[PDB]
């Protein structure tokens, strides 16, 4: 299916009849495969408290694009890049990222 | 308790719905609440509210191994919901999955309701790809043929079956009257002007069958004999001709002034003769071959 | 300067109704088509005429 | 003019103040204006959204403290 080859894919050449044998999709640097295969604390908003106002907040911007694009369409506006999490150490900050993945 | 004050207490609770969501969302009573308030927006005809609250819900899934009385208000109202507009392959899904849910306790008699609520309208729903496999699951199984409907449901498959509105409305109609049961002909058929138009749409996805038949099984027709084989006038058959041919959905073409409606297309020279050699390829050289094979292989059984 | 922009809506109704009569039938007589945009068939045939040239 | 605003309440006020706004911030409290109508499962502006957007954007830092006029 040639039209698969788009000019950048990568692919698997014979070693003899040097001729294209199977595609591959990408390369994934095994610098940043470490930096997915990892369990975060098989949380469920449970080990977490006192922050419910601004839990809530969060799991707005993040979950409705992903699960909910309806409510997007609906009004004239573009779906949400990222947010960011500031302040004293000790406040969750990484807990609830944790709680999140 | 005091009255059925619908504006009062609908809109003192959609203004609290954003305050206790600080307490954590837990599986049976958060979910409880949130099913609570949908009911009463459907009461005083608020469906752009109870649409949305309702579209929160399908987060928490799996949840009905605990619970039974959980999946089947929230299913109750989504029925309703999408009742007041069409697409109707929305509700069938709700209704298969109505169907299973209290068969678990082996229901002699509300088994019988969920399996006709489901049986009932399949064909009211457009015909894409998405009938197609659907008709193929919920049909042929070993508990459907205990109703008429079934053979109801059998009649309507294609091929045309020998149908005709006419003749479909007079000997179901029993069905469609008072019967021995008959608890979910009542609540779909034989009602308001929600059921008439359910009757319109019917007789609307009949001649829609009755049209894809015709386009199949036809060269050319007379405008007279498609008019009175429909049982309606000329001029709704054109119009409902004309609608489906905007919709790019049957691919025919009429003439009003000798009433031939004609169901091929003008074929192109380079098309038909290249169907003339594939005919005479795939026909004379492959069985040709066949031909002269199967007589020497006769030369073995045969002698001696 | 607002009766050309009317004009041209006008003319652009007209071609879009006249389209939707179009992929139901090959071969038809005119006084359906004129009693079917319901205003006269005069103007019909100066519009369709001009839609072919 | 693609957002439904279809409201009585113009963003008039929020035209003519101080403390300069660059022009990505007009995308953001737009955007944040409708997320406080979509979370409390509303379609429609009104008229608070857009101010309670403007005040969460704006405070960063203020007042030159009537001093050096
Ligand atoms: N708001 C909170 N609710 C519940 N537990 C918390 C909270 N904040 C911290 N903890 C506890 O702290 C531990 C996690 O530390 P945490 O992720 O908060 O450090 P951190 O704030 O990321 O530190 P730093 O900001 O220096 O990176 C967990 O064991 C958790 O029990
Ligand atoms: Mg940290």
């Amino acid at each position: 299916d040639k039209s698969k080859l788009k000019p950048g894919t990568r692919v698997a050449l014979d070693m003899t009849t040097l001729t294209i044998m199977r595609y591959l999709p990408r390369e994934v640097d095994p610098l940043v495969y470490n930096m997915s295969h990892e369990d975060p604390g098989n949380v469920s908003y449970s080990e977490i408290g006192g922050l419910s106002e601004q839990i809530r907040e969060l799991r707005e911007v993040i979950e409705l694009p992903l699960t909910n694009p309806e409510l997007f369409q609906r009004v004239g506006i573009i779906p949400p890049k990222g947010c960011l999490l500031y302040g004293p150490p000790g406040t969750g900050k990484t807990l609830l990222a944790r709680a999140v993945a | 308790k005091e009255q059925n004050g619908d504006v009062k207490e609908a809109a003192s609770i959609l203004q609290e719905l954003q305050v206790e969501t600080y307490g954590s969302m837990e599986k049976k009573e958060r979910v409880e609440f949130i099913l609570e308030q949908m009911r009463l927006c459907l009461a005083v005809k608020d469906y752009i509210r109870t649409q949305i609250i309702s579209k929160k819900i399908n987060t928490k899934f799996f949840q009905e191994e605990n619970t039974e009385k959980l999946k089947l208000k929230y299913y109750n109202l989504m029925i309703q919901l999408d009742q007041h507009e069409g697409s109707y392959l929305s509700i069938c899904k709700h209704y298969r999955a109505i169907y299973d849910t209290p068969c678990i306790q082996a229901e002699s008699e509300k088994w019988q309701q969920a399996l006709k609520s489901v049986v009932l309208y399949v064909i009211l729903a457009p015909f894409d790809n998405e009938q197609s496999d659907l008709v193929h699951r919920i049909s042929g199984d070993k508990k459907l043929e205990e109703i008429p409907k079934y053979k109801d449901l059998l009649k309507l498959f294609t091929t045309m079956e020998l149908m005709r509105w006419s003749t479909l409305v007079e000997d179901y109609g029993m069905e469609l009257r008072k019967g021995s049961l008959e608890s979910p002909a009542t609540d779909v058929f034989g009602s308001t002007e929600e059921g008439e138009k359910r009757w319109k749409d019917l007789k609307n996805r009949v001649v829609e069958h009755n049209i894809r038949i015709m386009a199949k099984y036809y060269t050319r027709i007379t405008m007279k004999r498609m008019a009175q084989l429909l049982d309606l006038s000329v001029d709704e058959s054109e119009a409902f001709l004309s609608n489906l041919v905007v919709n790019k959905t049957i691919f025919a073409k009429v003439d009003r002034l000798a009433g031939i409606i004609n169901f091929q297309r003008p074929k192109d020279p380079n098309n038909l003769l290249n169907d003339w050699s594939q005919k005479l390829n795939s026909l004379m050289s492959l069985v040709n071959k066949t031909t002269h094979l199967i007589a020497k292989e006769e030369m073995i059984h045969n002698l001696q | 300067i607002i009766s050309t922009h009317l004009a041209k809506l006008y003319d652009n109704l007209l071609e879009q109704n006249l389209i939707r009569v179009i992929e139901p039938f090959s071969r038809v007589q005119i006084e359906h088509i004129s009693s079917l945009i319901k205003l006269s068939k005069a103007d019909v045939e100066r519009k369709l005429s001009q839609m072919i040239l | 003019s693609k957002m439904n605003l279809s409201e009585e309440v113009d963003l008039e006020d929020y035209v003519a103040r101080p403390d300069k706004i660059s022009g990505a911030d007009i995308n953001s409290i737009c955007q944040e204006s409708g997320m406080l109508a979509v979370r409390e499962n509303r379609y429609i502006v009104l008229a608070k959204d857009f101010e309670k957007a403007y005040k969460t954007v704006i405070k960063k830092d203020e007042q030159e403290h009537e001093f050096y006029k």
